[PDB]
């Protein structure tokens, strides 16, 4: 088969600056003949299929928009976006229909923003699951643009390991920030035997590492 | 308008086939040809074949050539595919795809599908419970508030999950699932709203699951 | 790996009762390229000619026209390699 | 708007019309807008790209107001698409071309030479018929000396065929084996191709056989090969064999018969290398047949255990089968029963009879 090969491995871009996405081919994608590069870029945002947007390397689907651009020839094209958009977080995937067809493996584009801290809750466990015998306790993170952020649990003023699941989004479209969930999960026997939780967090938004507590 | 419907997710024993299928509407179906291609979760695009709708004419990918299976039904215009003896790797998200034109003017994929997703299991299908998540007291001085629904226990992955009937897009936030300790998913959905309108408004979040065909509202307030 | 087979073998320009074919040298040096050429179907009339390996084209003389060949070119390496061959089809005006 | 597939190497004709039936001024230009030819007066230009050698039009059509395009010794690479323009309107036609090649690495491949972004899908028939389906190269992994025909490979995309055909030439003294099933008292036929450096060189061969009775191996015939002319040196009276004068190694027998069958060496050797040479050669007889009320079936030779017995109505299903040797019926329906010996997939011998 032919090998595409694609770089980078991920991409950050801040707002309204340009990129470019390179997607080079094991041999080459140029026809002699009508002098056609056959060769194709898609576009996948988060849990969508993908999305056709430059065909035959030069040319664009009417429904794309106006910034983006397809260049390049022979072994070596580049994806082109003129203004980075807040809404284009997304992976974008290089392909050939010379011979079969061959992907590539991907270049995410994700946006550098201003840092922003998150917004902090705490839910304590529903009725409805503690009559069934289990306790979960969530603690959400929101709207926080660095990816990066400390969580820790402390029951009464103790902090607990092994039994947490957290999980977090990918960049949001509007905003370009992120958010978390962290789970508790407990039996309802070993949850009643303690009074206070607490989700202890940490982030470079936060001068100070910001708790929020509630009580059975 | 044309579109490409696929199946809905399944699970299948390992060693066993599945068998899914790629409906198409809104053109000559036997007239453009058709590509499949296998996604795992968070991985790239992996081609695995291509079939003519006229003679069921086949060729396939290396990687593929013993497990993938294309054929069409000519009469109620469904393209299938089926893999047979299935791995736990094999678990994963596959597409169906629609060369633009014909006769190597339009070779792209251009039409797509929604996705199939396929896990890989020997474990049963199991229906998801879903849990209210909702502050402890309306005493926040702060005015933001946050509501929530908790799905717990579900298997297999995927989990759609929309808010007053899809109606509330604003500041939602369904989180990915994660595999509990017990072998089950459990998955979390959020919402954010002004603390002056909780009560104004009725808060509702819908759950579906297309292998167990279970769909439960829960009121959160 | 390391195989022995011409490659790339067509035919250039023909007549109705001659054809000048052109194929390309594979990897090793090859002593010597044998044209061998009959009818569709019917083997047993088949006539062949050498030709040195440097030399990369051959023409075919006294051929039927309108008929379908079938054109077969080996290449022999004298190390201890072994006979390779590309077969294509054809047919005079 | 048009769509023409060829045959590489072949030659076709892109018609292109007018309304007025008149001369009037025209030119072809391919995708890229570049000029194949064009016609001043009664002069015909020629255009600058590289198919101008083999690009060309008949002027005799030009009164008549066709201005056919003429390609000859087609080219994958020539697959594109033309454009005829008279200077009020284009018409538009799409050409591919494909080939179909032979290589080599006993075994054989077939490689089918594809223009740029098609979707073919290629089936392939034998001489005897077994199809062998695929896509851009097709791998003929295991040849038996019989299977060796004129072979038929029809191509397809999206819904315009081409056909090839090619010929399969299986040597005989190398790796592959011959077989023949018969019916009882027909001819048998057996061949062994030469190859090409050996047909000339001179040698001496024999045929050992084994009967149903492996008591004793015959060794039917001795001959000798001198130039391209094959003479007999002795021959049993048993098998009333024939061995062709003419070059190819021809042998026949003269009618299939259950003591004429079982496994045999065909040896070859030759003065000139002195390393013998052997080729392995299967008859299977069988005989299917009704004596009075009975109807039996039997098969003689060396048949792999695996392959199966049956007798069955054509109309109905299989009446009795068994993986055994013999099989036979007792008071059997009335219709045209069947007898058959076959493998999974396929029939190897087929024998009609009438209750
Ligand atoms: C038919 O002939 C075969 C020959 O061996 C014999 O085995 C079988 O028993 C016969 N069946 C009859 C006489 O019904």
């Amino acid at each position: 088969d032919i090998v595409m090969t694609q770089s980078p491995d991920s991409l950050a871009v801040s707002l309204g600056e340009r990129v470019t996405m390179n997607c080079k081919s094991s041999q080459s994608l140029l026809y002699s003949t009508n002098q056609k590069n056959y060769l194709a870029w898609y576009q996948q945002k988060p849990g969508q299929s993908p999305k056709l947007l430059i065909y035959w390397a030069s040319t664009r689907e009417s429904g794309v928009p106006d910034r983006f651009s397809g260049s390049g020839s022979g072994t070596d094209f580049t994806l082109t976006i003129s203004s980075v958009q807040a809404e284009d977080v997304a992976v974008y995937y290089c392909q050939q229909y010379y011979s079969y067809r061959t992907f590539g493996g991907g270049t995410k584009l994700e946006i550098k923003r201003t840092v922003a801290a998150p917004s902090v809750f705490i839910f304590p466990p529903s009725d409805e699951q503690l009559k069934s015998g289990t306790a979960s306790v969530v603690c959400l993170l929101n709207n926080f643009y660095p990816r990066e952020a400390k969580v820790q649990w402390k029951v009464d003023n103790a902090l607990q390991s092994g039994n947490s699941q957290e999980s977090v989004t990918e960049q949001d479209s509007k905003d370009s920030t992120y958010s978390l969930s962290s789970t508790l999960t407990l039996s309802k026997a070993d949850y009643e035997k303690h009074k206070v939780y607490a989700c202890e967090v940490t982030h470079q938004g936060l001068s100070s590492p910001v708790t929020k507590s509630f009580n059975r | 308008q044309v579109q490409l419907q696929q199946s809905g997710p399944e699970v299948v024993k390992p060693g066993a086939s599945v068998k899914m299928s790629c409906k198409a509407s809104g053109y000559t179906f036997t007239s453009y040809v058709i590509h499949w291609v296998r996604q795992k979760p968070g991985q790239g695009l992996d081609w695995i074949g291509y079939i003519n709708p006229y003679n069921d004419g086949t060729d396939y990918d290396e990687k593929f050539k013993g497990k993938a299976t294309l054929t069409s039904d000519t009469s109620t215009s469904t393209a299938y595919m089926e893999l047979s003896s299935l791995r736990s790797e094999d678990t994963a998200v596959y597409y169906c795809a629609r060369e633009k034109d014909n006769y190597a003017t339009g070779a792209w994929f251009a039409y797509w599908g929604q996705g199939t997703l396929v896990t890989v299991s020997s474990a049963s299908t199991k229906g998801p419970s879903v849990f209210p998540l909702a502050p402890c007291s309306r005493s926040t001085s702060e005015s933001t508030a946050a509501l929530g629904c908790l799905v717990k226990d579900y298997f297999p992955e995927p989990v759609t999950v929309s808010w007053n009937s899809g109606a509330l897009t604003s500041g939602v936030h369904t989180f990915p699932a994660v595999l509990q300790s017990s072998g089950l998913y459990s998955l979390s959905s959020v919402v954010t709203v002004p603390s002056s309108s909780l009560g104004t408004k009725t808060y509702t979040c819908n759950v579906d699951h297309k292998p167990s065909n279970t769909k439960v509202d829960k009121r959160v307030e | 790996g390391v195989s022995d087979v011409p490659r790339d073998l067509e035919v250039v320009a023909a007549t109705p009762t001659s054809l000048l074919i052109s194929w390309d040298a594979p990897a090793v040096t090859v002593h010597s390229y044998h044209i061998q050429y009959w009818p569709l179907g019917s083997y047993q009339r088949y006539q062949v000619f050498s030709v040195p390996g440097s030399k990369s084209t051959a023409t075919i003389s006294g051929l039927k026209p309108g008929v379908e060949y079938q054109i077969r070119v080996y290449a022999e390496t004298g190390g201890a390699q072994s006979m390779g061959w590309i077969q294509i089809g054809y047919r005079t005006e | 708007k048009k769509v023409v597939l060829g045959k590489k190497g072949d030659t076709v004709e892109l018609t292109c019309t007018a309304s007025q039936k008149k001369s009037i001024q025209f030119h072809w230009k391919n995708s890229n807008q570049i000029k194949i030819l064009g016609n001043q007066g009664s002069f015909l230009t020629k255009g600058p790209s590289k198919l101008n050698d083999r690009a060309d039009s008949r002027r005799s059509l030009w009164d008549q107001g066709n201005f056919p395009l003429i390609i000859k010794n087609l080219k994958i690479e020539d697959s594109d698409t033309y454009i005829c323009e008279v200077e009020d309107q284009k018409e538009e036609v799409q050409l591919l071309v494909f080939g179909l090649t032979a290589n080599s690495d006993q075994s054989l491949t077939l490689t089918l030479e594809s223009p740029p972004g098609s979707s073919p899908s290629v089936q392939c028939r034998s001489p005897r018929g077994k199809n062998i389906q695929g896509g851009k190269t097709l791998s003929v992994s295991q040849l038996e000396l019989q299977d060796s025909g004129t072979w038929t490979c029809t191509v397809l995309q999206n819904q315009k065929k081409v056909e090839f055909k090619i010929d399969i030439v299986v040597l005989a003294f190398q790796k592959a084996s011959s077989i023949v099933y018969k019916k009882e008292g027909e001819q048998v036929e057996f061949s062994f191709p030469l190859a090409f450096t050996v047909e000339k060189l001179t040698g001496s061969g024999e045929l050992w056989w084994q009967a149903e009775r492996a008591s004793s191996s015959k060794s039917w015939i001795t001959f000798d090969l001198k130039n391209k002319e094959v003479s007999v040196k002795r021959v049993t009276q048993d098998p009333k064999l024939q061995m062709g004068k003419k070059l190819p190694l021809h042998l026949t027998l003269p009618q299939a018969l259950p003591q004429y069958a079982g496994s045999g060496n065909l040896t070859l050797a030759l003065e000139a290398k002195t390393g013998k040479l052997h080729q392995e050669v299967n008859l299977v007889v069988m005989r299917a047949t009704q004596l009075q009320k009975n109807l039996t079936c039997e098969v003689w030779g060396p048949t792999s255990p695996k392959l199966m017995l049956s007798l069955k109505l054509e109309n109905k299903e299989a009446k009795v089968s068994k993986r055994e040797k013999a099989v036979w019926v007792l008071n059997p329906e009335a219709g045209m029963w069947q007898c058959l010996l076959s493998d999974s997939g396929q029939v190897l011998l087929e024998s009609n009879i009438k209750v």
